């Protein structure tokens, strides 16, 4: 039950698909389907761009996308907007009852 | 869909020519109906509040003795007197002890002797009553729609909460896009709330019966006394020591914590801070699907593709569940969502979550289907793009023909007599069975009342030998019944 | 005293877990094993009763029983 | 739904700081209120929630020792209490809730949690 | 509990009085017959059963006694 | 005269510091670090997921 | 594809920190600090004393 996985960094030319990776343990990611990503715009509290793995709130587009596999969450933005230039945070309720964010991962677009 | 990932759900199959349905209705259970053109419904009992509680009676379980006086009388003078033994806040004994020239009576013989000590309550378990009018049942339709969860609307879920109390105990639930559900229900037969008590003790309460409640062997106060002054049975917590003969001395009896603790094994244990709240209730209901109607019927099926965004997977009931998406024109539109063989030859499935739609193009659905016994197809979609999943259930027929006998045995043990309401559509034969069940279990409570399942599986033991070995054979055959049944319930009993 | 009148039968029971039900299930059972485990000179003349009271094997058997449960109970 | 923290404050080392969330727009005994730090530059970081329906609560190990998190059911505020600061305790503190489950045990999250968060309140040191 | 497994058999017993002899003399005897009371079906019950498992007066009153005291205890 | 202790009886106790783990079904069983210490009382059951 | 592992099993082992602990006869049970510790492992034997 320690912070997750991704990378520092993360860029993508406007319009390409990018994916960010969120690597955690048996009980982290690769326990349960508590993966959520929350997009954190610098000066403002994170926003829940996904959960449930791969579900999204009611106000996310729906270029985000989130997969899982063993014990690593994906995501992957495909219009990748100069708007989806953000810190992107993983996160997971760990099995004992509590959560682990991840690192953290920033997208440079251009 | 709530009723799914719980292994109490239960499916309730059917509608009467009225429209309408018993359904008995408990806490940690649910219940999922289904209905020819009405939409599939979840109903779960949440919350059962009983409100406004007025204490009859207060225990003493750890008392103390402080003023401790004695008064001595010599032989052959009676009993002597204090003025503290007509105090009601006073516990008092007469004995005897050794009186002679060295005790300074001048008569050899027993001489009475009285000693009181003061007792006072340090801590006490409040034994409070509901009137049944102050019953208000909580309940949750959601209707079985396959909607995701939304985050912008002020109900997250479609999931909507009636209260049903006694006064009120008709209301209809407005399932948005879905018509209105009404229910119907009988709070004041859910639980006899004058023949229980909510026995608070401290930090924790339970659901408890009033005679034994009343019959505990406790100092107690009436319930009204604000000073608590006046204890009665004061005697079944302090004991009065003569040994030798010489001396008299009172003590308390400690804290009765855990002894009353093991004497409630066997209530229920129900909350009793910030409300009365008792989370082991049944509520039976009528309910009424006349104005409830399926939501897109008079949509085109879809003709794009689908793709799986959650893989299918089995609950614990013998159904399936998947989550797919949509990716085709049709805004909204019926789901084609079939359960056929390998060729495609047959329909081997049923759909549970009725009429699938797809509302919004970027809104997955997931679809609960019930496929058969053995090998299946779940084929999604039509054929440009069509995806085909395999599944196999594990079971048999037969097994789970069993497990629903057992199923409805357990419901006979748990809700005895009400169980034929559980299902019901009226009839004859379910009439007949309810009252037959009555008249049974009836004689069932009066000549085992306040048995152990232990000694219920005893008697049981004793009546099915009797049975065996009867001359008579309607004699032998009815006593081995009622043997094999009281063997049954004496080993689902006590849970 | 209160823990000897400990509410098992009183019917009022739901499909919900009561108070102690696990623990509580057996410990009398449990109890009665011990006792006769630590006193079976007493089972020893309590078998012989049962035997020589009543006459069918049913019989004994169902005295042994009782009696054995009755003892350490009887407190 | 908004949550709303209190004010930015600035704490000399070893002191005690303590902010506070107001949840409007829903019903507060019904959610559970958690708190989340985010150092300067730093990931987010979880701190505990208090489940408001009945005050139990749950701190991450990292600060079972010094967070204590408090409801006023009636003011619909939670309140985050972080005693013998230090240093290293500069972060903006966050505010995001989850629903508790039908009998306010709440003891399995909702998939959405953290859902509605609150601006942050700024600690520094 | 401690309460079910009380200290009278236990033969260490000299002429000073115990430590609830005078209360718990009749207290077992007492909450069977309240038991009794409250519960008269059981009662019934058992007499039947006693009545057609014992051939004799003596079988039929031992084994119906037996019954009544285990009942509450067994509990 | 100088008796000694023979066994401590507990009479009145407290729980505190609980917590629980959980595992997916057909996982096996949740790890509790507080398992290996002795002092906590702890036990294993099944819940519905 | 993506095991999950569902139980561990240990096939060569090796102890260390003996210790001991001795109660003269008609005293009771020894007692050990480790015997609270469940890596240790432990067992209660009567010795002539
Ligand atoms: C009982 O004893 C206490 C000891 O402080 C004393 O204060 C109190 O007045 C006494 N009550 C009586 C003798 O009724
Ligand atoms: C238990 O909780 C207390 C706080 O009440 C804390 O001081 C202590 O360190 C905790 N111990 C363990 C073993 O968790
Ligand atoms: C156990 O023995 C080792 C040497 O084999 C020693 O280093 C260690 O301190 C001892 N105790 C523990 C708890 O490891």
């Amino acid at each position: 039950q320690s912070a997750l996985t991704q990378p520092a960094s993360v860029s993508g030319s406007p319009g390409q698909s990018i994916t960010i990776s969120c690597t955690g343990t048996s009980s982290d990611v690769g326990g349960f389907n508590y993966v959520s990503w929350f997009q954190q715009h610098p000066g403002k509290a994170p926003k829940l761009m996904l959960y449930d793995v791969t579900s999204r709130p009611s106000g996310v587009s729906s270029r985000f996308s989130g997969s899982k596999s063993g014990n690593t969450a994906s995501l992957t933005i495909s219009g990748l907007q100069a708007e989806d230039e953000a810190d992107y945070y993983c996160s997971s309720h760990t099995s004992r009852g509590t959560w682990v964010f991840g690192g953290g991962t920033k997208l440079t677009v251009l | 869909m709530r009723c799914i990932g719980i292994s109490n759900r239960d499916f309730v199959e059917g509608v009467s020519g009225g429209s309408w349905v018993d359904i008995v209705l408990e806490h940690g259970s649910c219940v999922t109906t289904m209905a020819k053109n009405k939409p599939t419904l979840d109903f779960e009992l949440i919350k059962t509040e009983a409100k406004h509680p007025a204490t009859l009676r207060k225990y003493c379980i750890e008392a103390k003795l402080t003023n401790t006086t004695t008064a001595s009388r010599c032989p052959t003078q009676g009993e002597p007197s204090l003025n503290e033994e007509q105090d009601k806040r006073f516990v008092c004994k007469h004995s005897m002890v050794d009186r002679g020239w060295g005790n300074g009576c001048g008569l050899f013989g027993k001489g009475g002797i009285v000693t009181c000590a003061m007792f006072t309550c340090k801590k006490n378990m409040e034994g409070k009553i509901v009137q049944p009018e102050n019953l208000e049942y909580t309940i949750v339709i959601t209707p079985h729609s396959g909607e995701e969860n939304a985050v912008g609307q002020d109900t997250g879920k479609h999931g909507k909460e009636i209260k049903v109390t006694p006064q009120s105990s008709i209301t209809e639930a407005e399932l948005t896009g879905y018509g209105t559900v009404t229910m119907e229900c009988s709070p004041r037969t859910g639980l006899d709330f004058n023949e229980m008590v909510l026995l608070q003790m401290e930090n924790k309460a339970w659901l408890v019966h009033r005679q034994w409640f009343l019959d505990l062997p406790l100092p107690w106060l009436p319930g009204a006394d604000t000073q608590g002054s006046n204890w009665i049975q004061k005697e079944t917590l302090v004991t009065f020591k003569n040994p030798h003969a010489k001396k008299q001395d009172v003590v308390v009896l400690g804290s009765q914590e855990g002894a009353m603790h093991t004497a409630l094994t066997g209530a229920t244990e129900i909350q009793m801070s910030s409300g009365n709240l008792l989370f082991t209730g049944h509520l039976k209901c009528r309910l009424r699907m006349d104005k409830l109607q399926l939501k897109g019927m008079s949509y085109s099926m879809c003709t794009g593709k689908f793709k799986v965004v959650k893989e299918i997977a089995e609950t614990q009931h013998g159904t399936i569940v998947i989550r797919v998406q949509y990716e085709g024109d049709g805004s909204p539109c019926k789901i084609p969502f079939e359960i056929m063989d390998l060729e495609k030859r047959h329909v081997l499935g049923r759909l549970i979550t009725v009429n699938p739609i797809v509302t919004e193009k970027d809104s997955p659905v997931n679809i609960e289907a019930e496929p058969p016994f053995g090998d299946s197809y779940i084929i999604i979609g039509v054929e440009p793009g069509q995806l085909k999943l395999s599944w196999f259930k594990k079971g048999s027929s037969i097994g789970q023909m069993f497990e629903t006998t057992m199923r409805g045995a357990k419901r006979m043990a748990i809700l005895g007599d009400t169980a034929w309401d559980f299902g019901s559509l009226g009839g004859v034969f379910t009439s007949i069975g309810k009252a037959l069940h009555q008249v049974f279990g009836a004689i069932y409570g009066a000549a085992f009342s306040g048995v152990s399942w232990t000694m219920k599986i005893l008697i049981g033991v004793v009546i099915t030998w009797i049975g065996m070995n009867s001359r008579s054979t309607s004699l032998s055959v009815s006593l081995v019944l009622v043997g094999v049944v009281t063997l049954y319930l004496g080993v689902m009993v006590q849970a | 005293s209160v823990a000897l009148v400990p509410h098992v039968g009183m019917g009022l029971e739901t499909r919900t877990e009561t108070w102690m039900s696990s623990e509580g299930a057996w410990k009398h059972a449990q109890r009665i094993e011990t006792w006769v485990l630590r006193h079976p000179g007493f089972t020893i003349m309590a078998a012989i009763l049962a035997y020589t009271i009543g006459t069918t094997y049913f019989q004994r058997v169902l005295i042994f029983i009782l009696l054995t449960a009755v003892a350490p109970s009887m407190t | 739904v908004q949550l709303v923290e209190s004010g930015a404050e600035v704490k000399k080392p070893g002191a005690s700081v303590k902010v506070s969330c107001k949840a409007s727009g829903y019903t507060f005994t019904s959610y559970a209120m958690h708190w989340v730090r985010q150092a300067p530059g730093q990931r987010l970081e979880w701190m505990g929630w208090i489940n408001a329906g009945n005050g139990n609560t749950k701190y991450s190990q990292k600060f079972q020792d010094r967070v204590t998190i408090t409801r006023d059911t009636s003011a619909s505020t939670a309140y985050m209490e972080l005693s013998s600061l230090r240093s290293e305790d500069t972060a903006i503190y966050y505010c995001a809730r989850d629903k508790v489950d039908d009998y306010g045990d709440y003891w399995f999250p909702t998939l959405w949690y953290f859902d509605y968060w609150g601006q942050g309140t700024l600690v520094t040191v």
